[PDB]
This record gives structure tokens, C-alpha cells and sequence, in this order.
């Protein structure tokens, strides 16, 4: 019936109605959701007295029975989500001592004209959300001693008035939420009465700036942190508007989903503790300097989708003035991702002493070319990463990037750069780190190209078309300090030798959609390049989907610290002796899709010692004993985790054991298995012997 | 002392027979394991599963023809090199020989390889034929020591001091070849213990190994025209496999000790340097000046039919006919009919000692030619199960033909040639031309059908035969003298 593990009763989807008995007394969990009970007798519970928390959401209990809350004393968290609980009566919870989290997400409940929350000083988190409260009265006297988590969303409030408040005397509430009630007013000296207001949340409030103004006002005074006006109709800001939240200390504000046509000209100014500002998915039209004056410790900014919107209809472009970040001088992270700018000014990052972090993918739909006087805004500013994904790029200029000497992670991808790398516009990047042109149009590589990027550590070229990749030197020689390396979907045919040498600190490489088939087979030029040549320290590797025939001897070699080979969607059937034995560290091993015929011990010895992982489906395997004995000896013994083990591993070959799994073949009728071997031998002799011993005997 | 010779001449009667048993016996165990490995390898090798996942590329089809070829055209070289060799290692050395050679053919089955099994059948091929003629002198000799005891104990003075039987040791013959011959066809029955008891249940119905069987019969254009590619319904156990085979080693193992055993010595050495006298340069020109005797003309064609005979009820017609209607299942059913039904005949042609010697004889080939009529004209359906007792018939009556034609053949063999070294020219002549007879049969596999080459070689030796009794009795008068 319900599912019984460590203390908890996972009862849920079994759609039971009445109150199981099965289970353990000494049991502290009861997970009763998506059934169809209809109450909560109070005298079956006395079996498993000891419960600590009770589940008894998504049902339908119509009321609580207030001998269910003595009956249990060690009752902590009682949860009565989506029940069709009436009314709340006085005498109902007024056993109910022990009570730390009471949650009635849903019950429509309309009007509670008593004190049943008088007992419960030991009530931390309370939810009445999604009710039919109008007011946010609870009671008559101060009650509640220990309440911090007070929930009140989705309700038809429409009032704030001060007596209904009076009961938070002093009790240290530090969440509270009122979103999705439509207030009208704001009664004067409500949130005085409260003792200490941590966070208040009014998403969805259908407030106006006469609202908010008022709001403010009446959030004077107090000590306030967490403020959220996220999904509201501000349409614009003023000065006076956020006149009243200058007293109290301020720590984060959230403007999301306000449709905001403009900013005030220092409606920010009164607030001098603000550190997390949220202006996400609104509709800004202009930016001024003043309009971000007093906000001296912000140090978390966000513009995302922030700006004008496409509009197909009429073409509008919003422009920023320059200096308009200039007052933030703390400001840490800064983020303006999808959004309309048509490029960056000469002094638009100007000011900022302390920026790090910087988003600005699909900001620029018009920036197209980067040029060295772009980025002579954030000059000043130790930046530690940069995004321009998305943003249609095409050319980069030299010395682009010499302003960003203190850059550590640069992204360059999903963009349409169609130029050669000469190398010049890497000047002055001496601290960075990792660099992303995945994805790019076209490039051209070069002997010089990273050669100013020495202590590079990261690169990536997925689906660039890589080009004159095969020159000497190696492109990638300068890059001593290069550890994971990613180009996949190139199409390189020709590979030189020299290529990746001396890259001692190398550990992952990517190598998928190449095409290697050519140059490894029988090298017109010479022999197998084996371009792993003194990559000692390489930990991950991919060859997957190039379309490689067989494997030369000798590649792998001195290749002791290498844990991972994908070699999936090739086409190699016969595969040399001794080609895995410094594999001897192997763990994941991926051979899918291949022309693989047979598996033998000379080949796959020392790689499945100690291999953890293998995936071998879509084989057309060759179910004969000489090919495959030891193959099926050692996976039945083997407890190595085996993907899709019984399904998708097939025998094409004999005709009479086509389409047959190959767990199923049987190794017993082999001839490895009986010792005819040593009986033949030991017979021949033995019979060899006594003739020729009785026959020389005879004769003389 | 009378009664004290009495009891010596009784325990060397008793040693005689003793070993003349063991002898039988032996060829029994060797030729009833030779042809139990032979057959379990020739089925076993007839199928995709067990060539391609035990072995693979191996080439299995190329190494059985070569097994074949080596057994089949090595009796050349052996009468090439058997007479020296016989008068060289001795009459019972070189029956121990090849049964060793026998028992190493056996052995060297184990791992079934190029370089360990055509060597092998080469050796088999070299030791088939001297084998028998060693074996035929040995008996025949034994016989006639057995005869010349009687008449001296029977007759002290009256039994001259040379030549003791003056053609006279046939009802001691006789009785010995039976019984030799009733064993040699028993081993025949035999041989069919591994399959019967091991390969038996390992093949499916013949509903699906005789699907593509348009024609058979009589009209068969060879050994196996029409058969289904795999016969094995499952794999067989290498457990099973490898304890048949040890169980055959061990038995071929028991049949070489009890032979070593049981044979005594049979050389006589003083007769040994008897021999030794003659020399080495013309002992190996004389069995092919032999060639000059009136008998041997017209008895190498009866060699001939009955070797081509033999190997008709060895692979014609369990191969031609008993394949039609049913599969494998009773085929070895019929080898053990026509097994026992040989085994009667041993005896039903030891009876025939009142009668004169070429009676039966002719009679016998007649018998083949009445089988002939029924193996030319009927021709049995494939796909039905509807008479099948006739199989069993045709193959009893087959196994009495043959073995009466074959005892016959060794008795009037034996008694036409009652010196040493005339018994073992004679002997290997014939046993040469019945290999010569078997590879040709070798050679005339993948025919459209060999009854009428049966029919007129059978008609020209009846004839044949008669003639050559009809012209004994008018005293002709000539003998071959190379002392
Ligand atoms: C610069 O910004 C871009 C875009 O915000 C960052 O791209 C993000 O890269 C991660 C890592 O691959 C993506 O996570 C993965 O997404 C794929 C779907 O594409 C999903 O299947 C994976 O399970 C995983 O979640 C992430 O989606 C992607 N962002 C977007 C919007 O697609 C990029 O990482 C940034 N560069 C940095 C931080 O250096
Ligand atoms: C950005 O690059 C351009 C072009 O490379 C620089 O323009 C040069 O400016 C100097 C003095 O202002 C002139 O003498 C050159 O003739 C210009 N063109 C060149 C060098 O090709 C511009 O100065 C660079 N910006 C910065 C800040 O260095
Ligand atoms: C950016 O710098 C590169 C330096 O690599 C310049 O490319 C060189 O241009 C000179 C001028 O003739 C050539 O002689 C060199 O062979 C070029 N080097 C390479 C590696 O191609 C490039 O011209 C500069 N571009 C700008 C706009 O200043
Ligand atoms: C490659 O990485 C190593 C390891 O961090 C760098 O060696 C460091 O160099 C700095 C600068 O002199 C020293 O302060 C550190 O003590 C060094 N660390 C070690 C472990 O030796 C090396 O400089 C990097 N190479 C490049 C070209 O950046
Ligand atoms: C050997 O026997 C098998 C069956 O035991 C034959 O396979 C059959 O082939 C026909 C040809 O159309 C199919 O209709 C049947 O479904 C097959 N039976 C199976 C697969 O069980 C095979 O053709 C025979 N081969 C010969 C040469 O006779
Ligand atoms: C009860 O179970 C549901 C679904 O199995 C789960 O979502 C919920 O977190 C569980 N609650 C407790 C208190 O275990
Ligand atoms: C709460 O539970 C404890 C533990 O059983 C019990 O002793 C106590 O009486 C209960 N009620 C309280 C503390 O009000
Ligand atoms: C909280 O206020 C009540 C009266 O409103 C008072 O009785 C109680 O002592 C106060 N508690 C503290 C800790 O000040
Ligand atoms: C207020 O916001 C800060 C920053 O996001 C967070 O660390 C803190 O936990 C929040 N406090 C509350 C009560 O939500
Ligand atoms: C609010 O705090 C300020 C600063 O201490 C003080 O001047 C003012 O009187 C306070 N107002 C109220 C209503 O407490
Ligand atoms: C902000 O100042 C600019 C420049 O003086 C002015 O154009 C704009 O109208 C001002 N905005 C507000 C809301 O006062
Ligand atoms: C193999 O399976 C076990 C058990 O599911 C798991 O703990 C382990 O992480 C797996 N290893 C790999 C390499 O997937
Ligand atoms: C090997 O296979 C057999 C039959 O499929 C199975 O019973 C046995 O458990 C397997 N070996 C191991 C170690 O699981
Ligand atoms: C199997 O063989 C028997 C032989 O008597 C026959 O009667 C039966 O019809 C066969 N079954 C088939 C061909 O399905």
C-alpha cells in the first residue's frame, strides 16, 4: 500500500480514502497528498502517536478536529493545501501546542471572527493564501510571539487598516506577502503597529505611482529590507514618488514587469542603502544621468529586456545617454541582456571604478564591427567577465580589447564573424582565462593568432569552419597553459603533425564532426600522425562522428591519465593488438554505431580491468565463439553498468542467429571452454610413448 | 606321459581360441570406434552453427576432403610399403601397429586441426590395408596351427612330420573366419552407440531437414543432392562431446591393452629367420610378379564387387535410400539392422561346411542381384512415412549378402593358399584391390546412380567365379614357384 522508508510514509498516488493502519508506530512522516479523504478522525491516529509532521494536502476535508492535534503531541507541521476547509472555529486549534508550520494554501475561507491563533506561540511560518480574506485581521489581542512567515496572496483585500494590524505587537515577522490583492488605499500607521516588517512582497498589486507614493510614505519609519513591486502598473517614477522610503534602510528593490515608460530625473536620489535594484522586462525609453544619481551602494543591477521592444510597426531605437552610470560607483554586477541598443557611445561605462561582471548578450542589434574605441569606456573598470553572444558580430578591429587588461572570461559566440585571425586583437588581454568563439560563421587561423594569449586556459571552436589549421608552427603552440580545448563540427581534412605539441597542462579535447578518416588510414604523406603526442595529462577525449575505419597502433601510447574515449559513429571494424594497453586507468568507453565485429582479450584486456562505464549498442556483432567468447564471459561476470543491455544489443551474423540478443548466447558449446586441448596432447603422448617404448622393447 | 601331453596340448587349444577371440574382439572395439568418430565428425561438420561459431574461419568443409583425399589414396604408398614392413615389425606387431595408428587417429580428434589431423589420416590411409592382411594371415595362420594340433594329438605317427594338412583344415577355418566375421559386423552395430545415445536428441524432425528433397531414389544424382543447409536443432555441449569422446578413447585404449594381452606371439622365430632368409631386394618384386597366377585374374574382379559392395551398405544406401523418408533419426537404426542382420549370416554361412566351398558364394552375389531388381526399378516417396519396414528388409538382406560374400571370399582364400608366405601375398593382393575398389567408389561419388555399374560387375564375376571352379576340377595345372 504506502511506501514505508526512513521515518516517512510515501502514501500519495495509491487514491485512498480512508486512514491507513499498516504502517509503523514508530513512524514521523505522513505524506497523504492527491486522495480522497474526507476528514481526519481523531481516534485512529493513537497507533502512531509520535508523528512529527502531517501531509494532508489535495484532498477534500471539510473540518479539522481539534482532539487531532492532542492526540499527537510531537505535531510540528500541519499542511492542509487545496482542502475545503469552511470555517475556522475558536476551540478548534486551541490544543494545539506544539504547532511550528500551519499551511492552508487553499481553503476558501471568508470571514474569521475569533482567536484561534492564541495558543500557537510556537507558530513560525503561517499560510492563508488563495482565501477569500478581506480582511487581515486574525484576532483581537497581540498574539503570535514567534511568527516570522506570514503568507497572504491571492485573497480580495482591500484595506489596510491600523486595528487590524495590532496584533503583531512585537513579534519579529520577516516575510510577508500581499500579491495578487487589488489595494485601493493604505490606512496611516498600520505598518507602525507591526513591531519588526523584514520583507513585504506585493507582485501583481495594481498599484498606480499615487499608490506607491503613499506606500512609501507609509513605510516610514521602519525596517524594511526586501521590497518587490514586480508585475505592477508604474508607469512612471518621480521623485516624490519614492520621497518616503529615504528614512528606512533599504537593501533590495524589484521594478519587474512594469511597463516603464521613463525614469524620473532622481526618483533613485533619496535611497542611499539600495544594493539589489531589479529592473527587468520593461519598457524604457530614455536614460539620463540624473536618473541614477544617489545610488552610491548599489551593487546589483540588472536591465534585462529592460528597454524598448522591437515594435514592427513603427521603427523606434532607445538611446542612453552617456555618464548615466557614473553615481555607481560600487556597483559590481551589471546586466542588460536582449535588449534594443543600436550601439555603445564613447563615455556610456563611464564611472565605474568597481564593475566585474558584465552581460551583454543580444544587447546591440546595429554593433556588427567592434572597433578599439569601443570599449574605451570600461577602461577603468576591473572586468572579470563579458558576454556578447547573440549579438550579430562580423569584424573585430585590432586592439579592441586593450582597454580590458584585468579580463578573465570572454565570450565571442553565436555570432556571424566572418574575418581572419591575425592576432592583434587579443593586445592586453593578459589575465584571461577562457574564451568562447563556438558557433561563429567563418575564421582563419594563423602561426601568431594566440600568440599574445599565453596563459590562456579555455578554448572553443564549435561549428566555426576552421581553416589553415594544418601550418607550421602550431597555431596553438604559445597556449602552454591550455587545458580544455573544444572544436567540433570543423570539417578539418587535413591535419598537420605538429599540431597540439608541448600542450603538457591539456586534459579535455573535443574532436567530434571532423572527418579524421583520411588522414589516419595509410597517410599518403607518410604514416598516422598521431597528433596525441605528448599530451600526458589529457583527462576526457572524443573522436565521435568522423568516420574512421581502423585505429593505427601506437596512437595512445604514454596516454596513462586518460579516463574517457568517445569513438561512437565510426566506421572501424578490425582493430590491432595492444592499441588499449596504457589504457589501464580507462573508466567510460563509448563504441556506438560502428562496424565492430569482434571483441577479443589482446584488445580489450587492460581497458576492462578497471573500466566503469561502457555503451556498445547498435553493433552488428558477430555472435561465433572465436569472436565473441570472452566478450560474453566477461560481461556476465563483469558488474560494470550496461546501457540498454537486453535491447539493442543484436547479432547479424550467423544467418541463423540474426536479429538475437547476445546476453542470450550461450559460451559453453566452445572450444576454449572443454580441455580437449590438454587432452589431446597428454593422449598423444602417452599413446606415442607406449608404442614406441613396447616396440623397441619387443624388438630387442 | 599321455595324460600330462594331454593337458599341454589343452591349454595351447585354449590359448589358440582365447587369442583368436581376442583378435575378434579387438577388430570389433577399433573398427566400431573408427566408424563411430568417422560418422559423429562427418555429421557434426554438415551444419552453419557448429562451423561458423566454433570454429569459423577454420575452413571445415576444406579439411574433412582433405581428411578424405589422405585416408582414400594412402593405400597406394601402403601396398607400396607394406610386405617388407609386415616380414619386418611381424604378423601380430603390425596389427598392434595399426591400431595404434588407429587410436592416434582418435586421439589427434580433440583439437581437429590441419597439421595434427592430416598427418593423421595419413597415417590411417598407410595402416587401413596392411591392417587386414596382416590380420587375415594371422587368423588363418592361427586356424591352421589350431588344425595341425588336433591332428597330432589325434594322430601321432599316422601325421606325417612335413606337411601335416594337405587342404584338409576348412572345417577348423570356418568355424574360426564365422565367428571373426560375426564380430566385425557386430562392431558395425557398435559404432552406433554415440549417436544413438548422444547425437540422437540433438537434431530437430526430418519436416525440416528434408525440405528440398525433389528427388530421391532412384533418382538421386549423387550421394546428397537435396538436403537442408544446418541439421543440428541446438548446439551440443562440449561436456557431452568431450565425455563421448574420452568413453571412445578409453574403449579403443581397453581393445589396444586386451590385444597385447591376449595375442601371445604368433612369429615363431625360428620361422621368423625362415623368412629373414629370403631377402629384402626380392621380397618387394614378388607380390607384383605374383601377377603371372591363374587365380588372382580372376579373382581381383570379386575384390573388386566386394569392396564397391561393402561401400554401398556403408554410405549408398544409408546415404541414398534411408535418407528419403526419414532423416537422421533411423539411420542408425538401419546400420545396426543391417549390422545384425550380418551377424546372422556368420553364422547361417557357418552351417554351410557339409556343402562343397563355392556354394553360397555366387548365391550371395545373386542375392545382391536380386536386391539390384528392388534397387533399380522401386523408388521410395520422400515426403512420407508410410512402409518403412522394408528399409530394415533390403538392409538385412544386404547385410547377409555381404557377409556371406565375405566370409566365403576369406575361406576360399584360405583354402586355395595354405603356405605362409602365399597367405600373406594373397591377402594383401586382395585387401589392395579392395582399396583400390573403395577409392574408386571415392571417385565415383556425385554420380546419377551406380546400380548399373553394380549389376554388370556382379553378372561378370558370377560367371567369372564359376569358370574358375570349372577348370580346378579337370586338373589345369599351374602354380607360382618363388621359394
Ligand atoms: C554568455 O551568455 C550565454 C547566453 O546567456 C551563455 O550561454 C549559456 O550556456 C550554457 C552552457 O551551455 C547553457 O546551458 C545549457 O543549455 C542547453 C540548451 O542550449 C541545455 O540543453 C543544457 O542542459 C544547459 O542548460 C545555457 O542555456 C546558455 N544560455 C542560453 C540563454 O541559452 C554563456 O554561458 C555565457 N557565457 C559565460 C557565462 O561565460
Ligand atoms: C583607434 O584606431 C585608429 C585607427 O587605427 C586610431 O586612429 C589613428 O589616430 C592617430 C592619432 O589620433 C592618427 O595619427 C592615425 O593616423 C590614426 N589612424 C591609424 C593609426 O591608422 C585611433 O587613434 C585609435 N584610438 C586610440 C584611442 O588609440
Ligand atoms: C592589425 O595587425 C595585423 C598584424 O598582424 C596587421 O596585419 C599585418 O599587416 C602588414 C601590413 O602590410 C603585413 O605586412 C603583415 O603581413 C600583416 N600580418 C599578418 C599576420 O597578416 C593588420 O594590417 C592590422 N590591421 C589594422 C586595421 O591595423
Ligand atoms: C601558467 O600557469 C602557471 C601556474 O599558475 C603560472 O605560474 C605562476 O606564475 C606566476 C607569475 O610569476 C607566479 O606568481 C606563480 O607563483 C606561478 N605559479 C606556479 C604554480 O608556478 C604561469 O605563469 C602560467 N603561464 C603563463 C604564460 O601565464
Ligand atoms: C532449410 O530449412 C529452413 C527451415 O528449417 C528453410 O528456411 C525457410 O525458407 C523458406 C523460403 O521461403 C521460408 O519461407 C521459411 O519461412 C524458412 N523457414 C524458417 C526460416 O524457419 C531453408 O530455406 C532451408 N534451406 C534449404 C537449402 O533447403
Ligand atoms: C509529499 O509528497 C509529495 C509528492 O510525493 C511531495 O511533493 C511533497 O514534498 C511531500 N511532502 C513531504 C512533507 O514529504
Ligand atoms: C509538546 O510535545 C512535548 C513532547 O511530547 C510534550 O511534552 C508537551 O507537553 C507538548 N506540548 C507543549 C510543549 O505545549
Ligand atoms: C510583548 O508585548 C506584550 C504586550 O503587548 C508584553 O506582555 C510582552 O512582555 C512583550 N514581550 C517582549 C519580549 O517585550
Ligand atoms: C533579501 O534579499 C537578499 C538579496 O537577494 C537575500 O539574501 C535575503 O535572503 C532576502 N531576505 C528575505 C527575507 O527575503
Ligand atoms: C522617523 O525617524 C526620524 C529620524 O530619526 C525622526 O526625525 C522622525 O521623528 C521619526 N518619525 C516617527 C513618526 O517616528
Ligand atoms: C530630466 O532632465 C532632462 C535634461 O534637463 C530633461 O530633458 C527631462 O525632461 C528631465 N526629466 C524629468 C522627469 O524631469
Ligand atoms: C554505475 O552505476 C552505479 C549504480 O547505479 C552508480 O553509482 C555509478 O555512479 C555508475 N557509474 C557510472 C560511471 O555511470
Ligand atoms: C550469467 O548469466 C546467467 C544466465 O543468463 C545468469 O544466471 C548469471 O547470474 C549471470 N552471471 C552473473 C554473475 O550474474
Ligand atoms: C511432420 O512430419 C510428419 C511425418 O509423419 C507429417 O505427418 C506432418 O504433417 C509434418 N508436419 C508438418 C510438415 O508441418
Amino acid at each position: 500500500q504506502c511506501t514505508v522508508r526512513y521515518n516517512v510514509a510515501d502514501c500519495s498516488h495509491l487514491k485512498l480514502t480512508h486512514i491507513p493502519d499498516d504502517l509503523p508506530s514508530n513512524i514521523t512522516v505522513l505524506n497523504l497528498t492527491h486522495n480522497q479523504l474526507r476528514r481526519l478522525p481523531p481516534t485512529n491516529f493513537t497507533r502512531y502517536s509520535q508523528l512529527a509532521i502531517l501531509d494532508a494536502g489535495f484532498n477534500s476535508i471539510s473540518k479539522l478536529e481539534p482532539e487531532l492535534c492532542q492526540i499527537l503531541p510531537l505535531l510540528k507541521v500541519l499542511n492542509l493545501q487545496h482542502n475545503e476547509l469552511s470555517q475556522i472555529s475558536d476551540q478548534t486549534f486551541v490544543f494545539c501546542t506544539n504547532l511550528t508550520e500551519l499551511d492552508l494554501m487553499s481553503n476558501s475561507i471568508h470571514k474569521i471572527k475569533s482567536n484561534p491563533f492564541k495558543n500557537q506561540k510556537n507558530l513560525i511560518k503561517l499560510d492563508l493564501s488563495h482565501n477569500g480574506l478581506s480582511s487581515t485581521k486574525l484576532g483581537t489581542g497581540v498574539q503570535l510571539e514567534n511568527l516570522q512567515e506570514l503568507l497572504l496572496a491571492k485573497n480580495k483585500i482591500l484595506a489596510l487598516r491600523s486595528e487590524e494590524l495590532e496584533f503583531l505587537g512585537n513579534s519579529s515577522l520577516r516575510k510577508l506577502d500581499l500579491s495578487s490583492n487589488p489595494l485601493k488605499e493604505f490606512s496611516p500607521g498600520c505598518f507602525q503597529t507591526i513591531g519588526k516588517l523584514f520583507a513585504l512582497l506585493l507582485n501583481n498589486a495594481q498599484l498606480n505611482p499615487h499608490l506607491t507614493e503613499k506606500l512609501c510614505w507609509e513605510l516610514s519609519n521602519t525596517s524594511i529590507q526586501n521590497l518587490s513591486l514586480a508585475n505592477n502598473q508604474l508607469l512612471a517614477t518621480s521623485e516624490s514618488t519614492f520621497s518616503g522610503l529615504k528614512w528606512t534602510n533599504l537593501t533590495q528593490l524589484d521594478l519587474s514587469y512594469n511597463n516603464l515608460h521613463d525614469v524620473g530625473n532622481g526618483s533613485f536620489s533619496y535611497l542611499p542603502s539600495l544594493r539589489y535594484l531589479s529592473l527587468e522586462y520593461n519598457n524604457i525609453q530614455r536614460l539620463s544621468p540624473r536618473s541614477f544619481y544617489g545610488l552610491s551602494n548599489l551593487r546589483y543591477l540588472s536591465l534585462k529586456r529592460a528597454f524598448t521592444k522591437q515594435s514592427v510597426s513603427l521603427a523606434s531605437h532607445p538611446n542612453i545617454d552617456d555618464f548615466s552610470f557614473q553615481w555607481l560607483k560600487y556597483l559590481e554586477y551589471l546586466n542588460m541582456d536582449d535588449n534594443n541598443i543600436p550601439s555603445t557611445k564613447s563615455n556610456t561605462f563611464t564611472g565605474l571604478v568597481s564593475l566585474k561582471y558584465l552581460s551583454l548578450s543580444k544587447t546591440f542589434t546595429s554593433l556588427q564591427t567592434l572597433t578599439n574605441e569601443t570599449f574605451v569606456s570600461l577602461a577603468h573598470s576591473p572586468l572579470l567577465t563579458l558576454n556578447l553572444t547573440k549579438n550579430h558580430i562580423s569584424k573585430i578591429a585590432n586592439g579592441t580589447f586593450s582597454w580590458l587588461g584585468q579580463l578573465r572570461i570572454l565570450d565571442l559566440g553565436l555570432n556571424e564573424i566572418e574575418q581572419k585571425l591575425s592576432g592583434q586583437e587579443w593586445r592586453g588581454l593578459r589575465n584571461i582565462f577562457e574564451i568562447y568563439l563556438s558557433y561563429n560563421k567563418y575564421l582563419q587561423l594563423s602561426t601568431s593568432s594566440f600568440a599574445l594569449v599565453p596563459s590562456l586556459q579555455r578554448l572553443m571552436l564549435r561549428r566555426v569552419a576552421l581553416k589553415n589549421v594544418d601550418i607550421s608552427p602550431s597555431p596553438f603552440r604559445p597556449l602552454r597553459n591550455l587545458t580544455i580545448l573544444d572544436l567540433s563540427n570543423n570539417n578539418i581534412a587535413n591535419i598537420n603533425e605538429d599540431l597540439l605539441e608541448g600542450l603538457e597542462n591539456l586534459e579535455i579535447l573535443d574532436f567530434q564532426h571532423n572527418n579524421l578518416a583520411r588522414l589516419w588510414k595509410r597517410a599518403n604523406p607518410g604514416g598516422p600522425v598521431n597528433f596525441l603526442k605528448g599530451l600526458s595529462h589529457l583527462h576526457i577525449l572524443n573522436l565521435e562522428s568522423n568516420g574512421l575505419d581502423e585505429i593505427p597502433v601506437g596512437v595512445f601510447k604514454n596516454l596513462f591519465e586518460l579516463k574517457s574515449i568517445n569513438l561512437g559513429l565510426n566506421n572501424l571494424n578490425k582493430l590491432e593488438p595492444f592499441i588499449f594497453d596504457d589504457q589501464t586507468s580507462l573508466r567510460s568507453l563509448n563504441l556506438q554505431k560502428n562496424l565492430i565485429t569482434s571483441v577479443e582479450k589482446d584488445v580489450f584486456g587492460p581497458p576492462f580491468q578497471n573500466l566503469n562505464s561502457l555503451d556498445m549498442r547498435f553493433n552488428p556483432f558477430d555472435c561465433t565463439c572465436e569472436s565473441i567468447s570472452w566478450f560474453v564471459n566477461w560481461i556476465n561476470q563483469t558488474h560494470t553498468n550496461i546501457s540498454e543491455l537486453s535491447t539493442h544489443y543484436l547479432c547479424n551474423t550467423p544467418h541463423h542467429y540474426y536479429g538475437f540478443p547476445l546476453k542470450l548466447f550461450d559460451t559453453s558449446s566452445c572450444k576454449d571452454s572443454a580441455p580437449f586441448e590438454l587432452l589431446f596432447i597428454i593422449s598423444t603422448s602417452m599413446l606415442l610413448v607406449f608404442i614406441l617404448v613396447v616396440l623397441l622393447i619387443h624388438i630387442e | 606321459e599321455e595324460e600330462e601331453e594331454r593337458r599341454y596340448y589343452r591349454r595351447k587349444r585354449l590359448g589358440v581360441v582365447k587369442n583368436v577371440l581376442a583378435a575378434s574382439t579387438g577388430v570389433t572395439l577399433t573398427y566400431g570406434v573408427y566408424l563411430g568418430l568417422l560418422q559423429m565428425q562427418l555429421i557434426l561438420h554438415y551444419d552453419e552453427t557448429y562451423r561458423e561459431v566454433k570454429y569459423g574461419n577454420m575452413g571445415l568443409p576444406d579439411i574433412d576432403s582433405k581428411m578424405l583425399m589422405g585416408i582414400n589414396v594412402t593405400p597406394i604408398a601402403a601396398l607400396l610399403y607394406t610386405p617388407v614392413l609386415i616380414r619386418f615389425f611381424g604378423t601380430k606387431w603390425m596389427m598392434f601397429l595399426a591400431v595404434g595408428i588407429y587410436a592416434l587417429f582418435v586421439s589427434t580428434n580433440y583439437w581437429e586441426r590441419y597439421y595434427t589431423l592430416v598427418p593423421s589420416a595419413v597415417a590411417l590411409g598407410m595402416a587401413i590395408v596392411p591392417l587386414w592382411a596382416s590380420m587375415g594371415n594371422y587368423i588363418t595362420r592361427m586356424s591352421q596351427k589350431y588344425y595341425e594340433y588336433s591332428h597330432y594329438k589325434e594322430q601321432d605317427e599316422q601325421g606325417p612330420q612335413q606337411r601335416p594338412p594337405r587342404g584338409s583344415h576348412a572345417p577348423y577355418l570356418l568355424v574360426f573366419q564365422a565367428i571373426f566375421y560375426s564380430f566385425f559386423h557386430l562392431s558395425f552395430a557398435c559404432a552406433q552407440l554415440p549417436m544413438i545415445y548422444f547425437l540422437n536428441n540433438y537434431l530437430y524432425d526430418l519436416n525440416h531437414t528434408l525440405i528440398n528433397v525433389q528427388s530421391c531414389g532412384t533418382k538421386s544424382q549423387g550421394i546428397l543432392n537435396g538436403f537442408n543447409k544446418t541439421v543440428l536443432r541446438t548446439l551440443p555441449r562440449s561436456k557431452n562431446l568431450i565425455v563421448v569422446e574420452s568413453v571412445l578413447m578409453a574403449v579403443a585404449f581397453l581393445a589396444m591393452l586386451m590385444v597385447l594381452g591376449l595375442c601371445g606371439a604368433a612369429y615363431r622365430p625360428t620361422e621368423e629367420i625362415d623368412l629373414r632368409s629370403v631377402g629384402w631386394g626380392n621380397i618387394f618384386q614378388l607380390p607384383f610378379k605374383h601377377v603371372r597366377d591363374f587365380r588372382l585374374r580372376h579373382l581381383v574382379p570379386f575384390f573388386i564387387y566386394s569392396g564397391f559392395e561393402v561401400l554401398f551398405a556403408c554410405t549408398g544406401f544409408a546415404l541414398g535410400y534411408g535418407v528419403c523418408s526419414m532423416g537422421l533419426e533411423r539411420l542408425a537404426y538401419l546400420l545396426i539392422a543391417y549390422s545384425l542382420g550380418a551377424s546372422a549370416s556368420s553364422v547361417l554361412g557357418l552351417l554351410g561346411l557339409w556343402l562343397p566351398r563355392s556354394v553360397p558364394l555366387v548365391a550371395g552375389a545373386g542375392l545382391h542381384l536380386l536386391l539390384t531388381l528392388s534397387l533399380f526399378f522401386w523408388a521410395p516417396a520422400p515426403r512420407v512415412l508410410q512402409h518403412s519396414w522394408i528399409f530394415y528388409f533390403v538392409a538385412a538382406l544386404w547385410g547377409v549378402g555381404s557377409a556371406l560374400n565375405k566370409t566365403g571370399l576369406s575361406t576360399l582364400l584360405g583354402i586355395l593358399y595354405e603356405d605362409k608366405e602365399r597367405q600373406d601375398f594373397i591377402f594383401t593382393i586382395y585387401h589392395w584391390w579392395q582399396a583400390v575398389a573403395i577409392f574408386v567408389v571415392y571417385l565415383g561419388s556425385s554420380l546419377p546412380m551406380k546400380a548399373k555399374l553394380a549389376v554388370l560387375l556382379v553378372t561378370l564375376v558370377a560367371a567369372a567365379a564359376s569358370y574358375l571352379w570349372m577348370e580346378q576340377k579337370l586338373q589345369q595345372g599351374l602354380v607360382p614357384r618363388q621359394p
